[PDB]
């Protein structure tokens, strides 16, 4: 929330407040993606205790900025259920040369549903697609995997190369900024392949999209939690060198595990509450 | 025994060099210990040091 | 005015003897400024005693 700092000039503290409003807009949403913000830390210019503590207000607040804006695929996630229902409807009418091998894949395609839990949102998309991509190759009688341990990669089936560059470029922009994504890229022709593949490629695009939004989240969120754990243990090595009430007081603040965000989210609201008492421990000016 | 080279289930063969490679259902652990005394008795070490 | 609120904690709440003045204990000054902000639970005389007690252990530990 209301982050507070030590040796930063007021002109720089206002710039960090500007980072919150611009976070949805700026390309490449990562603190590592904006090196100049890391150069606002004032490292070497100030004492090493300030150099480590100054980042701790950012990484705790940058993690707060991620939780508040929140991933929100639910407006698109319901559309994923519709296209999965459309493949389920058109998947029965289509003839097969071995219906028993294919019908079992259709049953798993029907069972897929999203729970309220966010950690399961990625895994549910994968099984819903693997049952379809194995099915989509059968429509063109394409060769499919037989060896055990060789699950088929998720990929588009039979599409023009000009269509590929326009749609794959969007996936690179999903990792660039998961906060604002729309399924505007749709241009499948009725002439291509079959009505199944048109239902599938629209599903595979949303299916990769739910993962590319989710994988861009957890891979960064795991990193920001890892960064705080490194800065804290390095901070303890320096605070231990001096013994004082405020100095030992800071060591108790770092005893809480950074693992799981709520354990760290309480740490940020706590540290703001007691800024006045331990501030003397850090040299300044 | 078969293995899993890529896109294949090729057969594999490997000698069992030492006598201890045998399965416990064919080479019981009590068997190896009582068998061990046969050589110490051949070494005349019935009372081991 | 604000100084008078600290006397309510030292007397009515903590029941600290006047020989243990707030000026007499330099590290106490950092703590009472925070307790004054918490208007709640003035009725519980004991909770402030155990809290002021444990914080002295934070001040005094070579280990």
């Amino acid at each position: 929330m209301s982050l507070q700092f030590i040796g930063l000039q007021r002109r720089d503290v206002v710039a960090l407040v500007n980072f919150l409003r611009h976070l949805t807009q700026k390309p490449d949403v990562d603190l590592e993606a904006h090196p100049k913000i890391l150069k606002k830390c004032g490292e070497k210019r100030l004492h090493r205790r300030t150099v480590l503590f100054n980042e701790l207000m950012l990484w705790l607040g940058y993690y707060r900025e991620l939780r508040f804006h929140n991933p929100d695929l639910s407006s698109v996630l319901e559309e994923f259920e519709v296209r999965c229902v459309a493949v389920a409807r058109r998947g029965y009418t289509y003839p097969f040369g071995d219906r028993g091998k294919a019908r079992d894949h259709l049953a798993v395609l029907d069972r897929t549903e999203f729970d309220t839990d966010v950690r399961h949102d990625a895994e549910i998309v994968e099984r819903a697609l693997v049952s379809a991509v194995i099915l989509a190759k059968m429509s063109v009688r394409e060769t499919l995997v037989t060896a055990i341990g060789q699950t088929e990669p998720i990929a588009f089936v039979h599409l023009k190369d000009t269509e590929v560059q326009r749609i794959e470029e969007n996936l690179e922009g999903v990792r660039r900024n998961m906060f604002c994504v729309k399924p505007l890229d749709l241009n499948l022709d009725r002439h291509a392949n079959t009505a199944l593949v048109n239902a599938v490629n629209k599903l595979v695009y949303t299916g990769r999209l739910i993962m590319n939004v989710r994988r861009s989240w957890e891979e960064l969120e795991r990193k920001c939690l890892a960064r705080i754990q490194e800065r804290c243990k390095l901070l303890v090595k320096e605070l231990r060198m001096c013994l004082s009430f405020d100095s030992n007081y800071c060591r108790n603040i770092l005893k809480h595990a950074v693992e799981n965000g709520d354990s760290a989210d309480t740490l940020l609201e706590l540290l703001i509450e007691d800024f006045d008492i331990y501030v003397d421990s850090f040299p300044q000016s | 025994t078969h293995c899993q080279e890529n896109s294949e289930t090729v057969a594999l063969c490997t000698p069992r060099i030492v006598i201890g490679n045998l399965p416990d259902g064919l080479a019981p652990g009590p068997f190896h210990e009582l068998r061990t005394w046969e050589i110490m008795e051949h070494m005349r070490l019935r009372p081991p040091p | 005015k604000r100084d008078e609120k600290h006397r309510h904690v030292v007397n009515v709440v903590l029941e600290l003897p006047t020989e243990i003045s707030e000026a007499t204990h330099p590290v106490l000054a950092t703590m009472l400024s925070k307790y004054t902000r918490m208007s709640s639970l003035f009725n519980d005389k004991c909770a402030f005693k155990l809290d002021l007690l444990r914080m002295v252990a934070v001040s005094r530990t070579r280990r």
